[PDB]
RNA sequence: UGCGAAAGCAGUUGAAGACAAGUGCUUGUCGUUCGUUAUAAAUGGCCU
């Protein structure tokens, strides 16, 4: 593939998303088989009044892809997420983050959406009813999310700590599903 | 000539220049120049003398819905 | 007074050196510098010439005991904010800031000089006491 | 000579009038160090202001239509 | 306290610790003066505003 | 302010939304019930969809989108589709028709129609006196 | 109160138990016990009062 | 229901993970935290609200750095309560500097509103006469301080 | 952007390419380059 810009890998690491400048369009591959083989430009997904709006509108962030690959999940800069079905190419819009969404994973089974942005807080969306819970104040802004392990009890999470510019400052903390308590920070 | 929102004039004595939300109507209905957009909304219109004319223009709690500002 | 109003608008639009001493004449009065902004200043581009004249005389000699100067400055921002700072010329911003350094210093005067004042009213009033 | 960058000049009188202490002061001098302060005073309140001054339908209406 | 310090300056002089002693004056004194550069440039707003509404 | 779907057989819930955060004053379907429009008190319209082949086999429905269109409520609301017309007309208590598409519903365009659009005179102007 | 042995994985065990509360005690099998507590209902919080039953 | 008494003397392992009951939290405090950013500027100005705890909200709101978003959606009808408290706060030296902030954004951003308002403007004549006031006894204290500094 | 105190003292904010929109021309944009020390606005707010 050429001139990639933005990329993802599903969760069971067998499906990649990936998005090119062939004003740009998204490709969908699966990795060890011929199954999943699919291809769109970003205009389709986009929505009219994002056209008409600034450009953070039309500025995709994060991307995640749904390890079936019936969704894909796409952040916008404006703090908007939309999820495609790729079987129609239609969009749903979720948006609650009013800052730049940084990071999206989906769940292992595809009904539970984790997002996280500048807002400190990280959000699971439930689909099936498009609820949500949260665990604010976060030590730092959500670079990553994901859901580690065979039956998710384990959310991996990746932090920022934006005070500090003179240096960037990772901090890696997994929390236990369960309790929402920090396993290991 | 006038409208909900619009004004215009036509004179009978001069040619002009040759140069989505509705039905599109593929089936049938049965079986020297002004214009101004500026007067809205506009309940009447009409001259009162040769040089006079009269424009009449139309001047609840609502759900709070906020907008934010930052 | 009708005189010098007159006179003034003549060399705002005669481009003269003498509107500054059109300016500093006696004649004008609190109420009269008023009037003045408020119906013969209508162009902005003798908006910009009476703050220029105005405001290089007050940097100069920003200590200065003819109170007419500064009345000027303080109706003229006071009644033509507005249409000053729709004024966009490099220069009247350098102007700007260079009246603004001269009056920067007065500001931080003050503390001493009330300190000042208030130490010589107790030398006064001591020498009162002791005459008694 | 002061009766007749300036703050340092000013502030260092401050400085005199100290040390000459109460009793020294004699008062014809001082009425005249008096009349020249206040008016120093009061500039400096007029300048003050100055620079903050720096830093800072009807329902029936008669128009002429354009045509 | 004006009266205090002119009647009795000569004593006041001849103390051998007075920050101590007069302590709450420096205090107050100070919270008061510190206030004057914003208490003005309040007031020179509102004469701005003043003067505005006045006069039209 | 909660939509739900129950089954008309069995006469139990199928899916409940916590959508509106007021009253759901009215409720439209299209043609093929592909899609379900609700509309309140709070000035918002929801478009509930179920027009994946995946959510047809499973009959789950989806609050897919939602607008802001209207300045107060919204009591009345309808839809009409054919072969040349696609509307979704919604009014209420702000005294004027909203127009919008039942398939382009998120994206596409809308018109609000006058408040007063006078087909019927109700004032007159003599000239004379 | 109620034993749990997970249908796939033998070696797991677990003991669920609840009350009159808000929330809900998990505990895994000695210096120590290994307790979490279940207390968040996604969205779902009016429609369950108790987890007594 | 006897088992209520128990303390767990007896048993091997005791767990206690109750999270001690915090005090109340007042309507402003909620609003803040809510970012309800104009309606906790309204609970500042109550009738019977301390004057400390009427301070803290305007600070804190100014520390959030949401000082005009507060003052966007206003007129002279619910504006009048914030001028008669900068009438009152204006001579307390802690609150002088924040009514000092807040006053100057109100002025910067209603001053339309102030000319076809009459009330409006007698709570300023009012206003200026107090600053005016204040500034006579800031100078004051400062001359005491002139003096005081010549006996050392 | 440099220096300095916190006040301030000096100095900048250019050129090319490409895309879109409107009408070869006009405007706006850049997950494009070179050089210099160099408003926002998708109804969108934090758990138990």
């Amino acid at each position: 593939w050429h001139n990639v810009i933005l990329s993802n890998i599903s969760s069971n690491g067998k499906l990649l998303a990936h998005m090119c400048k062939d004003h740009k369009s998204i490709s969908v591959v699966s990795l060890f088989d011929d199954s999943v083989n699919l291809s769109f430009p970003l205009g389709s997904i986009l929505s009219s009044q994002t056209q008409s709006l600034s450009y953070n509108t039309r500025y995709v962030s994060s991307m995640a892809i749904d390890n079936m690959g019936q969704q894909l999940a796409v952040g916008f800069a404006s703090g908007v997420i939309s999820i495609v079905s790729l079987a129609d190419l239609q969009i749903r819009l979720l948006k609650w983050h009013i800052d730049s969404v940084l990071s999206l994973s989906f769940s292992h089974d595809g009904s539970y959406l984790l997002s996280g942005g500048w807002e400190k807080v990280m959000s699971l969306w439930q689909l099936e009813t498009n609820s949500q819970q949260f665990l604010p104040r976060l030590n730092g802004i959500i670079i990553d999310c994901q859901v580690l392990g065979p039956q998710g009890n384990y959310y991996s999470l990746i932090l920022q700590m934006t005070e500090n510019n003179s240096n960037s400052d990772y901090q890696f903390l997994l929390l236990n599903a369960s309790d929402l308590t920090s396993k290991l920070s | 000539f006038w409208g909900a929102t619009w004004i215009s004039r036509i004179d009978f004595d001069v040619d002009f220049p040759i140069n989505g939300l509705t039905i599109t109507d593929e089936s049938n209905f049965m079986n020297h120049f002004f214009f101004t957009d500026k007067y809205k909304p506009l309940l009447f219109v009409d001259l009162i003398s040769s040089n006079e004319l009269a424009i009449i223009e139309r001047n609840q709690k609502a759900f709070i819905q906020p907008k934010l500002v930052f | 007074q009708v005189e010098i109003a007159n006179i003034l608008s003549s060399h705002l639009e005669a481009n003269s050196t003498e509107i500054l001493d059109d300016l500093m004449s006696g004649s004008w009065t609190e109420p009269e510098i008023k009037k003045f902004i408020l119906t013969k200043i209508n162009t902005v581009d003798h908006l910009s010439k009476i703050f220029l004249t105005i405001s290089k005389s007050i940097t100069q000699n920003p200590w200065n005991e003819e109170n007419l100067l500064p009345l000027w400055l303080k109706w003229l921002l006071t009644l033509k904010s507005g249409e000053l700072n729709s004024i966009k010329d490099k220069h009247t911003k350098k102007n700007c800031k260079h009246l603004k350094s001269a009056l920067r210093s007065s500001e931080e005067i003050l503390p001493v000089l009330l300190g000042i004042q208030g130490r010589l009213e107790m030398l006064r009033r001591q020498a009162k006491l002791r005459e008694d | 000579f002061i009766t007749s960058q300036s703050t340092q000049l000013f502030q260092l009188l401050s400085l005199v009038l100290d040390s000459i202490g109460l009793f020294s002061l004699e008062g014809a001098l001082l009425e005249n160090l008096t009349l020249y302060i206040d008016k120093q005073v009061e500039i400096a309140e007029r300048n003050t202001e100055l620079w903050n001054l720096i830093d800072t339908l009807p329902t029936y209406t008669m128009e002429y239509l354009d045509i | 306290v004006k009266w205090c310090l002119i009647i009795h300056g000569g004593y006041l002089v001849s103390i051998p610790n007075l920050m101590s002693t007069l302590s709450s004056l420096h205090s107050t004194l100070k919270r008061r003066s510190d206030l004057l550069p914003r208490l003005l440039a309040l007031d020179a707003r509102l004469d701005c505003t003043i003067n505005k509404f006045k006069t039209l | 302010g909660s939509i739900k779907f129950w089954d008309f057989q069995f006469a139990t819930l199928n899916q409940s939304f916590k959508a509106h955060d007021a009253d759901v004053l009215c409720l439209t379907t299209d043609t093929d019930n592909n899609y379900v429009f609700s509309a309140g008190v709070d000035r918002k319209i929801f478009q509930f969809s179920q027009n994946t082949n995946k959510s047809q086999k499973n009959n789950r429905w989806v609050n897919s989108s939602n607008r802001l269109l209207h300045g107060n409520d919204i009591r009345a609301i309808c839809a009409y589709q054919s072969k040349g017309a696609d509307f979704l007309v919604s009014g209420g208590v702000e005294k004027t028709l909203v127009i919008n598409s039942l398939t382009s519903f998120s994206n596409g365009n809308y018109r609000k129609m006058p408040t007063v659009e006078p087909y019927s005179k109700n004032v007159l102007v003599n000239k004379e006196q | 109160c109620t034993f749990y042995t997970s249908l796939s994985n033998q070696n797991q065990q677990n003991i669920f138990t609840a009350g009159r509360r808000r929330y809900m005690h998990s505990w895994d099998l000695s210096q120590t016990a290994k307790i979490e507590k279940f207390s968040r209902l996604y969205g779902h919080e009016s429609t369950q009062r108790s987890f007594e039953n | 229901m006897r088992g209520s008494e128990y303390q767990g003397d007896q048993e091997h392992i005791i767990h206690n993970d109750k999270v001690r009951s915090q005090r109340r939290m007042r309507a402003f405090e909620r609003n803040i935290n809510q970012f309800k950013w104009s309606e906790a500027l309204d609970n500042a100005f109550v009738p019977g609200m301390a004057k400390e705890l009427t301070l803290t909200v305007l600070q804190e709101l100014r520390k959030r750095g949401k000082v005009r978003v507060a003052l966007y959606g206003r007129d002279e009808s619910t504006l009048e309560p914030l001028l008669n408290w900068c009438l009152k706060g204006i001579e307390d030296v802690r609150s002088a500097s924040i009514v000092a902030d807040w006053v100057a954004v109100v002025l910067e951003l209603y001053g339309n509103t102030l000319e076809s308002s009459p009330v409006l403007q007698e709570l300023m004549i009012d206003l200026k006469t107090k600053v005016r006031h204040e500034i006579h006894k800031s100078k004051e204290a400062q001359r005491i301080e002139g003096m005081l500094q010549l006996l050392t």
